[PDB]
């Protein structure tokens, strides 16, 4: 077996460098795996979005907090819902008049102290305040 | 290289980095008892009309036939035991690989 | 025969008693029928104009 | 006193089971999507899985957990650092909103192929199936770079002379519907 | 092989381990735990020399070292290991209640 | 690694900090 | 029973009525 | 070895840095935003 | 441990080479009963070869014992066990 | 009795010279439509997937089918609106071209659901399940 | 349906002898050729015009006789049929004609491959360069490399195995029916092409 | 009474490779056999099934009578159109291949007129006799055997011929008959003996019938738990029952596999497949070399010298111009460029002549599992393009308002879909029935 | 259970985390340009881009020096405190 003893002399790397080469071409194949995933994903409204799912077994995994919410049933399971939520849903930060035409006496922080006023927050190593609400504008 | 003693580093382990027959065990120690008159410590197998060689001390430079260039090193290749013609070490794994090391 | 060439065009080849292309005529023709800007070049006498 | 925080709102799974009943255990093999070879979770990959950053200041509870606290319960001080990394936690966060904005623009527009991936990928990889129906420098340089990286191969001209504009037809006699051919 | 070289010109010293076992086999022990203590003490003399006087070398069982008690030191070689083997078979003891639902 | 035939032959400096046990 | 195996082949002069003897006194005692 | 292999999403935690911080109140239906722009708008200790 | 000359005649050797032994002392029981110089002779391994094999050098080969988890649970284990006889 | 692998006739398609695509043998847009309507009056779902033109389903609006494209089918990105029953589901295929219905099917097959037959719009009007006017 | 502006560099061709080649086709096929190709084989006199009456049905050259005594009635399972034996015969001729491309990383100047290749890899690059479509269970290595697949660098050849040979009949022509072999060409290349 | 070997005896005189007419009627006389003939009429043999009681011991056995089921036909046959009863209890052994068993063994309720219980036996070895050592032994002796039956694929590990040796069953399920012939119908070993390699011996029997064995065993069982008790099963097979496994093995390796191979020479005859001063210097075949001229310059190169063709490459004996090199290409029929000679093939255009189809082997085939994959592969594309043309041209005539097929032809496709023994793939399922009722063919 | 899930159908996209491994700065110029434009300019740095054709060709491009992560539209609204009646183009046009 003159070819394949020649061959097995004659080496580039030793073992632990092929052994991380290899792991190199498996990084790279998974890579090339996942970008041959679909672009988007038609799911449904009532069923979980964990259901649609392509795919070391019998473990906890770091994802297991996520497939847990994402195993149980979806909470919005209509469109009808889905509008009544948003029509309620509102912005503060819009450029823009709001309405106002639900009860007269309440009035906005922005008309009640001005645009350049903000309170004063308790600043601490546990909760920041956003800094120079002048330099927060473009 | 050389990174121990010859009791724990042998003197063909300084071409482990190379490929080719270095990476095997010699077939002649002439390393104990008398001293050979040209220093050699250590002759692989006689592979067809070739057969390689290690050398004590600094590299003697020679000049390998196949490729035409002065060679400093230990290893020589001597051409079916004719001294006149030797060959560096590179050149004798690329004869080998390529299977010429009965032809040249 | 293995370019290709109109049948008018090779009657022209056989009045100039042309017979085989120079190395010259072997490498530019192909060029020139791909529209392809090429710079001709050949010493003299190697049927450079034809 | 003390800070025992993993999350924003300090809770955490139930780390102690139901006297009797038996513990959960994680993943101690790494995760890789090939059974072999069968690799033990390194310190590094077990402080990723435990929510570090693979260093022990990085991110977690040793670095947003504040050090010191005075006596009577007066916090500490907002820092540069402090700040530094309160944004940058924001950028994350609206690095992620403005790419899942981009996403639904694009489908709501229509610019989401149904073909999955690209040209080159689909010229390059055989596993994915047939589908059958201001300045200038900028531009130029990515046009050279489009030009360098994509066909980085070419039909041999024996086969078909690229100059002459011909271009080989996609066969698909040899080829089978299953991917486990691929896939094994 | 074992090498040395001396002052004199040419005396490069080579010996085999068969001859320095029947020289003395305490001096193969001994010029071991000098390499393996030169491999992390070497630049000093002190560290390179005070560690190897505390090694008591014996050719045969006896010793003198009666009275210092010396425990019998317990070590385990990194070698040890299982390559895998085939698994075993054997008969499956069942259930009643399997064999009932 | 192992260097080839072009690239030169450099001898490093011997590795002499404190190892630990290769345990089985 | 390997022993014994290679044995008979190796010998090939034997008789069989030893090694019947013996296997009929065995379905006589055992079941 | 320095070959990891594990999900990239736990490079970046976001178990610290949820969406409370960055809307403080989108748990709640009105949505605010409270953010820091960046590292310069710093008024000091 | 050799019971006889050479370390080819091992007092311990492998179940396929004893069956060997057991088969030849039965096919070739004949050359049992005399003992000639010639034989005497030839035995002395003087000139056997005697080199060091790849199993010299990474040991015996490694193989699997046999397991004994179907044996029940010692009930004595406490117990000392005594002699023979 | 031991079960002959449902895998061991797809070596048919391995036949060069009568190949299923490379004169045809679909079958399955010609079945009869007598069975149609006891499968549907049996299973009362929806399991039939459209694949045409959108002017095609536009002008023959089937109201019980699912409108899905081809490449969309191969792609997968339908995976949970699939039944996601592979062994036990059964799916129609309403197409215009015999190419798209095949295309389909095969992707179908790729996905994992061996039960799919071709159904035409003609013989979905003659059996009831579009229940055109 | 072509447009008429590219349409006019085409001419409609019926071909007599089986052509192998991005321009070919098989013995009774009628194809939009380009004017210089179809002009070459109309003057070789491998194609002839598609008239009616040559639609219907044509003579063809036979190798046995080297003649064109060969007349064939064009019909639906005869352009099936030879249209499968073209596919098969044009798969065989790129994977025979000329060499496979491999780029991958090697540190040093040694002899063997850093990561060795798979059936995988070889089969992405044929389909890659050759627009063929196999899967990686025809491609067989020798017996050297049974064992870690191709691992040296510079020349290399592996064993292809086409299953439909006997049932077309290729046996005459090609030189074995049962298998070919690919010639495949392993060098280095630059980050970004090697990738490994 | 009728026997495989006196079957197998009356066969000998038949010359299968001189007539296919013969080769017909095997395979005839073999349907004949396995369909023809019931299960009680088939012979079988004598087995015990013990049943060891381990307390925290009591044997239990069982009279079985043992119907061996070794032959690719039977295999497949199974309980089909069969029934076990019209002190001692039936039963029916299935031997599988190591190929088969290594991957995932699958049952199916095939035809059967009473529920099965279906319990997957393996030979076992005690841990005293499973230490490599006596691996390699029964290994030698197994490659030193003399015997007829197949080693690789019978008995790997010889355990009819070794005496510690005992057939212990790792999984258990139940088989239900489809309710049109007489809850689940596919069984596959489950826990231990999953997809393993010497899970190769099926026991199919009476319904709960290892239920009312342990019912019949757990005697003391009540006052054992009263004041944690496992149970053990194994079987025994007679001496008779040794002799005709090794018997019927024998048979198969030294039979079916000729006929295995006369069957696909028909098959491939069936489809058409037959066993086989000049200017320009053609290809000619190498000259054979001598000794020294075969042997390499080096063992390095002896592999290059591998793959060589046969022939030599042709050549031109001067420097002409391009009308002289036409011209001795034209004259000598051959030519020089590579390119040329690559891309235009001297192939034959017509079509190779395919006699028609034999819809009887294509069902002999199915039935009795003889070249099963070969005949499918060469036969299903056909059949089925012929069928839909058939029924195109049916429904031509249908829309307007003599036939190739034959009506005994059309009878036996649709006796081979409605057979519930075997399963037809949809497609082909569908067009027999829709071909059968367009043209008012039934049964 | 074995019938298609009935109801409106919504489109569900992808984002990619994409994470660098090896040093950019080694390799040619025009892999360094891909990556730049990836926003990644050290190794050890991790960035979240749309699943648009754009990026997936620049991934592709530069696989086989960052590892890339998938996470749908409903992951990443389980993943960050976000309730499912509130998309993102709302956040994208709140955000300053
Ligand atoms: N293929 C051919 N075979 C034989 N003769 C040829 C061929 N082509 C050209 N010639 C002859 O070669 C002669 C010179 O050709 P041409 O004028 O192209 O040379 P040239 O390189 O242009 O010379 P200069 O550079 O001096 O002008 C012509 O008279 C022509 O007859
Ligand atoms: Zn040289």
């Amino acid at each position: 077996r003159y070819r394949t003893a020649w061959r097995e002399l004659l080496h580039p790397l030793p073992v632990r460098a092929r052994k991380m080469e290899w792991l190199k071409r498996d990084a790279v194949e998974e890579n090339e795996e996942i970008l041959r995933r679909p672009y988007y994903t038609i799911k449904s409204y009532a069923l979980p979005p964990a259901v649609g799912r392509q795919e070391i077994r019998g473990g906890m995994h770091s994802s297991h907090s996520l497939d847990l919410i994402m195993r149980q049933p979806r909470r919005v399971k209509t469109p009808e819902q889905l509008r009544a939520l948003r029509d309620r849903l509102r912005f503060i930060g819009v450029t823009g008049p709001m309405p106002q035409a639900t009860s007269v006496s309440t009035k906005s922080y922005t008309d009640t102290y001005g645009s350049r006023l903000r309170p004063r927050y308790p600043e601490s190593w546990d909760t920041v305040p956003p800094h120079q609400p002048s330099r927060e504008l473009l | 290289v050389q990174t121990g003693s010859p009791t724990h580093q042998r003197e063909y382990e300084r071409f482990h980095h190379l490929p080719g027959d270095v990476r095997t065990r010699p077939q002649f120690d002439f390393t104990f008892g008398e001293t050979r008159a040209d220093r050699v410590m250590f002759a692989w197998r006689k592979r067809g009309d070739l057969q390689l060689y290690q050398m004590s001390g600094r590299g003697e430079t020679f000049v390998c036939y196949r490729c035409g260039y002065p060679v400093r090193s230990q290893l020589v290749a001597v051409k079916a035991d004719n001294w006149d013609y030797r060959m560096c070490y590179r050149c004798y794994t690329n004869t080998v690989h390529r299977g010429m090391e009965n032809d040249t | 025969e293995d370019m290709p060439l109109y049948p008018e065009l090779r009657s022209a080849l056989r009045q100039l008693r042309i017979t085989t292309p120079s190395p010259i005529q072997q490498s530019a023709v192909e060029v020139i029928m791909q529209r392809k800007d090429t710079v001709v070049a050949a010493p003299h006498g190697e049927g450079k104009t034809l | 006193y003390s800070e025992a925080r993993s999350n924003y709102d300090g809770t955490s799974l139930p780390a102690w089971p139901a006297p009797g009943k038996k513990p959960t255990y994680p993943a101690a093999l790494s995760e890789l999507r090939l059974p072999q070879p069968r690799m033990r979770k390194t310190r590094t990959e077990w402080m990723y899985y435990h929510g570090h950053g693979g260093c022990p200041g990085k991110y977690g509870p040793s670095r947003e957990i504040a050090d010191f606290e005075y006596a009577d319960g007066t916090p500490a001080s907002i820092s540069g650092r402090r700040f530094a990394f309160k944004h940058h936690q924001d950028h994350l966060l609206v690095q992620l909103i403005r790419a899942a904005a981009t996403v639904e623009r694009y489908d709501a527009s229509g610019l989401l192929p149904r073909i999955p991936g690209t040209a080159e990928q689909r010229n390059w990889d055989p596993a994915i199936p047939l589908f059958l129906d201001g300045t200038m420098v900028s531009h130029v340089c990515s046009r050279v770079v489009d030009e360098r990286m994509g066909t980085p191969t070419h039909t041999p001209n024996e086969l078909a002379n690229r100059h002459e504009g011909e271009t080989l037809e996609a066969n698909t006699m040899f080829a089978t519907n299953d991917p486990s051919a691929f896939v094994s | 092989p074992i090498t040395w070289q001396t002052a004199y010109p040419g005396g490069k010293y080579r010996i085999r381990l068969t001859d320095m076992y029947e020289r003395d086999p305490c001096m193969l022990m001994w010029w071991f735990l000098k390499d393996e203590v030169n491999r992390h003490f070497v630049r000093k003399l002190k560290t390179r020399i005070a560690p190897l006087e505390k090694a008591w070398l014996y050719e045969d069982s006896i010793h003198p070292h009666a009275d210092k008690n010396p425990r019998p030191l317990c070590w385990t070689d990194p070698e040890v290991k299982g390559w895998k083997y085939r698994d075993p078979q054997f008969i499956r003891r069942w259930k009643p209640n399997e064999f009932m639902h | 690694g192992f260097g080839g035939f072009g690239m030169s032959v450099y001898t490093p400096k011997k590795d002499r900090r404190f190892r630990v046990q290769p345990l089985p | 029973d390997e022993i014994q195996r290679r044995v008979a082949d190796r010998t090939c002069v034997q008789e069989q009525s030893t090694r019947e003897v013996q296997e009929r006194w065995k379905r006589h005692v055992v079941p | 070895r320095y070959r990891l292999f594990h999900p990239r999403r736990e490079a970046i935690p976001m178990h610290m840095c949820p969406a409370k911080t960055i809307f403080p109140l989108i748990n709640s239906n009105n949505l605010l935003v409270k953010t820091r722009n960046s590292w310069e708008d710093f008024t000091g200790r | 441990a050799l019971w006889g000359w050479h370390r080819t005649e091992a007092k311990f050797i492998s179940r396929k080479q004893m069956i060997s032994e057991q088969v030849q002392n039965r096919v070739r029981s004949g050359k049992e009963l005399v003992g000639t110089v010639y034989q005497k002779a030839r035995r002395q391994p003087w000139a056997k070869y005697n080199g060091m094999f790849p199993y010299d050098y990474n040991g015996p080969a490694r193989r699997p014992a046999a397991s004994f988890v179907d044996a029940p649970t010692p009930t004595h284990n406490a117990e000392v066990c005594g002699t023979a006889y | 009795a031991q079960w002959v692998p449902k895998t061991a006739w797809k070596v048919s398609n391995l036949n060069k010279r009568y190949g299923p695509g490379y004169t045809l043998g679909y079958t399955h847009m010609v079945h009869d439509s007598h069975k149609l309507r006891e499968k549907l009056s049996s299973r009362k779902g929806i399991f039939v997937i459209d694949v045409r033109d959108p002017g095609e389903r536009k002008l023959n609006p089937v109201p019980r089918s699912v409108a899905l494209h081809h490449h969309d089918l191969l792609s997968g990105a339908s995976c949970p609106i699939l039944p996601q029953q592979k062994s036990a589901a059964e799916l129609f295929v309403l197409a215009s071209n015999e190419s798209r219905g095949l295309n389909s099917a095969a992707a179908l097959r790729r996905w994992g659901y061996d039960s799919v037959v071709q159904v035409d719009y003609n013989t979905l009007v003659e059996a009831g399940y579009v229940s055109r006017c | 349906e072509m447009a008429p502006e590219l349409q006019l560099e085409y001419m409609p061709v019926l071909f007599t002898r089986t052509i192998l080649g991005p321009q070919g086709g098989f013995a009774g096929e009628e194809r939009l050729v380009k004017l210089e190709v179809a002009r070459k084989y109309m003057e070789a006199g491998h194609a002839v015009t598609p008239t009616e009456e040559l639609r219907r049905g044509l003579w063809c050259y036979n190798p046995d006789t080297d003649k064109y005594d060969c007349f064939i009635e064009r019909n639906e399972e005869f352009l099936d049929f030879a249209a499968r034996k073209r596919q098969w015969l044009d798969v065989y001729w790129r994977v025979n004609t000329g060499y496979l491309l491999f780029g991958r990383q090697s540190w040093g100047q040694g002899f063997l491959i850093n990561c060795p290749l798979r059936k995988r890899d070889v089969a992405q690059k044929l389909w890659e360069q050759y627009k063929v479509r196999i899967d990686p269970r025809l491609i067989e290595f020798r017996e050297k490399d049974r064992r870690t697949g191709i691992q040296e660098l510079g020349h290399n050849w592996c064993w292809l195995y086409l299953p439909g040979a006997e049932e077309l009949g290729i046996n005459r022509e090609v030189y074995d029916n049962k298998r070919v072999k690919v010639r495949i060409h392993v060098r280095k290349m630059n980050s970004m092409f090697a990738l490994y | 009474m009728k026997s495989v070997f006196d079957i197998a005896r009356s066969h000998v005189t038949f010359p299968v490779s001189r007539d296919g007419t013969a080769l017909r009627r095997v395979l005839k006389d073999w349907l004949d056999y396995t369909e023809c003939q019931s299960l009680q009429a088939k012979p079988a043999f004598p087995a015990e099934l013990c049943i060891t009681v381990h307390p925290s011991s009591y044997t239990k056995r069982v009279r079985l009578l043992l119907w061996s089921a070794v032959l690719p036909w039977e295999v497949q046959r199974g309980l089909s159109m069969s029934v076990l009863e019209p002190s001692i209890i039936p039963g029916m052994l299935f031997v599988m291949s190591p190929e088969s068993a290594a991957q995932g063994l699958c049952f199916w309720s095939g035809a059967i007129r009473q529920p099965i219980d279906i319990a997957f036996i393996a030979p076992v070895e005690p841990p005293a006799a499973d230490t490599p050592s006596f691996s390699e032994l029964r290994q030698r002796r197994l490659q030193l055997s003399l015997e007829g039956y197949d080693i690789s694929r019978f008995f790997p590990d010889g355990e009819l011929e070794s005496p510690t040796v005992t057939f212990a069953v790792q999984s258990h399920s139940y088989l239900d008959p489809f309710p049109d012939c007489e809850r689940r119908y596919t069984a596959t070993p489950e826990g231990v003996g999953r997809g393993n390699e010497n899970v190769r011996y099926v026991l199919e029997t009476r319904r709960n019938l290892l239920r009312d064995s342990i019912r019949s065993a757990l005697r003391e069982c009540r006052c054992t738990h009263g004041g944690d008790v496992e149970v053990t099963i194994s079987l025994t097979l007679s001496d008779e029952l040794k002799e005709d496994l090794r018997e019927k093995a024998r048979l198969y390796t030294n039979y079916v596999v000729p006929l295995e191979g006369h069957v696909r020479r028909h098959i491939k005859c069936l489809s058409g497949i037959s066993p086989h001063p000049p200017i320009i210097k053609p290809p000619l075949p190498v000259k054979v070399g001598t000794l020294a001229s075969t042997r390499p310059r080096s063992p390095m190169l002896a592999d290059e010298a591998e793959g060589r063709p046969t022939r030599l490459a042709p050549s031109v004996f001067g420097r002409h111009d391009a009308p002289a090199l036409q011209r001795a290409q034209q004259e000598c029929n051959q030519l020089i460029s590579a390119s040329a000679l690559a891309r235009i093939p001297n192939t034959s255009p017509r079509a190779p002549e395919i006699p028609p189809i034999d819809y009887e082997i294509f069902d002999l085939c199915l039935r009795l599992g003889l070249c099963q994959s070969e005949a499918i592969y060469y036969f299903y594309g056909r059949i089925m393009r012929e069928w839909s043309k058939e029924l195109r041209r049916l429904r031509a005539a249908k829309s307007h308002g003599d036939m190739v097929l034959r009506e005994e032809d059309v009878h036996r496709m649709l006796r081979l879909v409605h057979d519930p023994s075997l399963q037809v793939p949809p497609e082909l399922s569908a067009c027999v029935e829709a071909v059968a009722s367009l043209r008012k063919i039934t049964n | 259970a074995a019938a298609i899930a009935p109801g409106p159908y919504r489109r569900v996209g992808n984002i990619f985390i994409v994470h660098c491994d090896d040093h950019p700065f080694k390799h040619s110029w025009e892999v360094n340009r891909m990556l730049r434009e990836l926003r990644l300019e050290f190794k050890g740095q991790t960035t979240i881009v749309p699943d648009i054709p754009q990026v997936r060709k620049r991934i592709w491009r530069v696989r086989h020096i960052v590892k890339v992560d998938v996470l749908d539209l409903d992951e990443a609204k389980a993943l960050i405190g976000v309730p499912e009646h509130i998309s993102f183009t709302d956040l994208a046009s709140q955000l300053p």
